């Protein structure tokens, strides 16, 4: 019974910039979902003191994968075999990971060579109000023409399984996939390096005869960076990106979560708040179609979402 | 795993 383990707490994830991050428990985070590998019960059988280590170098996401345990069942005395935990994980990470912290640390030495993929879209800083540290972030649009992107995306996509309930891996040969990446800049040994923060995949969905309606598919801000404004920056940058294309109608999402809906409401209200069609005097007259029209034309906001924007803003202007 | 253009084609969790 001590040989059944919850895989949501057994799987230990780290993003590593400095050798000491390996021994800092603050750096470790845990899946929200493991049911797609370990079933509805999210349990692995056969091991006491199970640790599934998935450690990633912060930028490149070069991977160390190790399964550790205190003891395990012996089919000779227990008459049952332990679960193939190692095989399950290898189903969703690419080959070539290292298997010990020595080798992982040697890869960390050259992490300065890691550079962000694609075209720079936006840079922003979180400036200290109090004379402390400032932090600097950048958003890129990347694709499979970028050297090393294909392999990096394979390392990255594993994180969707832990954090998006119904995540599936996309067909990267499909040319309608767009990729948006968020990086934090940081210094180490007098150099400047890039840490992966999160990303979004967007499907450039065809609307006959000659338009598209970009569909937000998979969006993830990695645990350590959540609730700090990055998700909002990312969705805003994405809207701003597609706003330059007349052939884009507006932007939607694939089966959005409650938390995504909340995020989207936040971003879209911010974008629309000072538009002429959403003035207080207009809001007080009730929803008008030209609010959807203006939101679509200015920011590629879908009509359904423009209506929510109206509701939220009407509530804001009243008591 | 999902059909064409889908990234959320996996299983829901049923505790
Ligand atoms: C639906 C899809 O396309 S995929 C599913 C979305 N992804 C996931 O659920 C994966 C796990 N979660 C995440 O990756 C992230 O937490 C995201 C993308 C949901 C949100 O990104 P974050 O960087 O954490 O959000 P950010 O800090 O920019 O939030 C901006 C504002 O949006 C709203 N908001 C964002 N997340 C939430 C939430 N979970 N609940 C309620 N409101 C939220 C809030 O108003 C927030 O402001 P606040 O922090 O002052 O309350
Ligand atoms: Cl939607």
């Amino acid at each position: 019974a001590e040989y059944k383990c919850n895989t949501n707490t057994a799987i230990e994830l780290k993003l590593v910039r400095f050798p000491e991050d390996l021994e800092n428990d603050i750096r470790t985070f845990f899946p929200e979902y493991t049911h797609q590998l370990f079933g509805d019960d999210e349990t692995a059988f056969g091991y006491k003191g199970l640790k599934i280590l998935l450690y990633y170098i912060a930028g490149s996401l070069s991977t160390m994968f190790r399964v550790e345990y205190a003891s395990k069942v012996d089919e000779n005395f227990d008459c049952v075999e332990a679960d193939d935990v190692e095989g399950k994980i290898r189903q969703i990470i690419p080959p070539g990971f290292c298997t010990n912290t020595n080798d992982f640390l040697s890869l960390l030495e050259k992490e300065v060579d890691f550079k962000p993929f694609g075209t720079l879209l936006h840079t922003y800083s979180v400036l200290s109000p109090t004379g402390g540290e400032n932090f600097t972030f950048q958003i890129y649009k990347a694709d499979m023409t970028c050297r090393g992107f294909r392999e990096y995306h394979e390392r990255l996509q594993t994180f969707l399984m832990w954090f998006i309930e119904t995540a599936s891996f996309i067909d990267v040969d499909d040319e309608r996939w767009h990729y948006f990446l968020v990086f934090e800049k940081y210094n180490k040994d007098g150099a400047t390096l890039f840490a992966t923060v999160g990303y979004m995949t967007v499907y450039n969905y065809y609307v006959y005869p000659d338009k598209t309606r970009p569909r937000v598919s998979q969006m993830l801000i990695l645990t350590p960076f959540q609730g700090q404004g990055h998700g909002a920056q990312l969705l805003e940058t994405v809207h701003r990106y597609y706003t330059e294309f007349p052939t884009v109608l507006d932007i939607t999402a694939e089966d959005p979560s409650k938390s995504y809906v909340k995020l989207r409401d936040f971003v879209l209200v911010k974008l629309c708040q000072d538009l002429p069609c959403f003035s207080r005097e207009k809001l007080m007259q009730g929803f008008n179609e030209d609010m959807a029209i203006e939101a679509q034309q200015k920011f590629k906001i879908n009509k359904q979402h423009a209506r929510r924007v109206y509701e939220i803003l009407r509530l804001l202007v009243t008591d | 795993k999902g059909g064409k253009g889908l990234g959320k084609g996996g299983a829901k969790r049923h505790r």
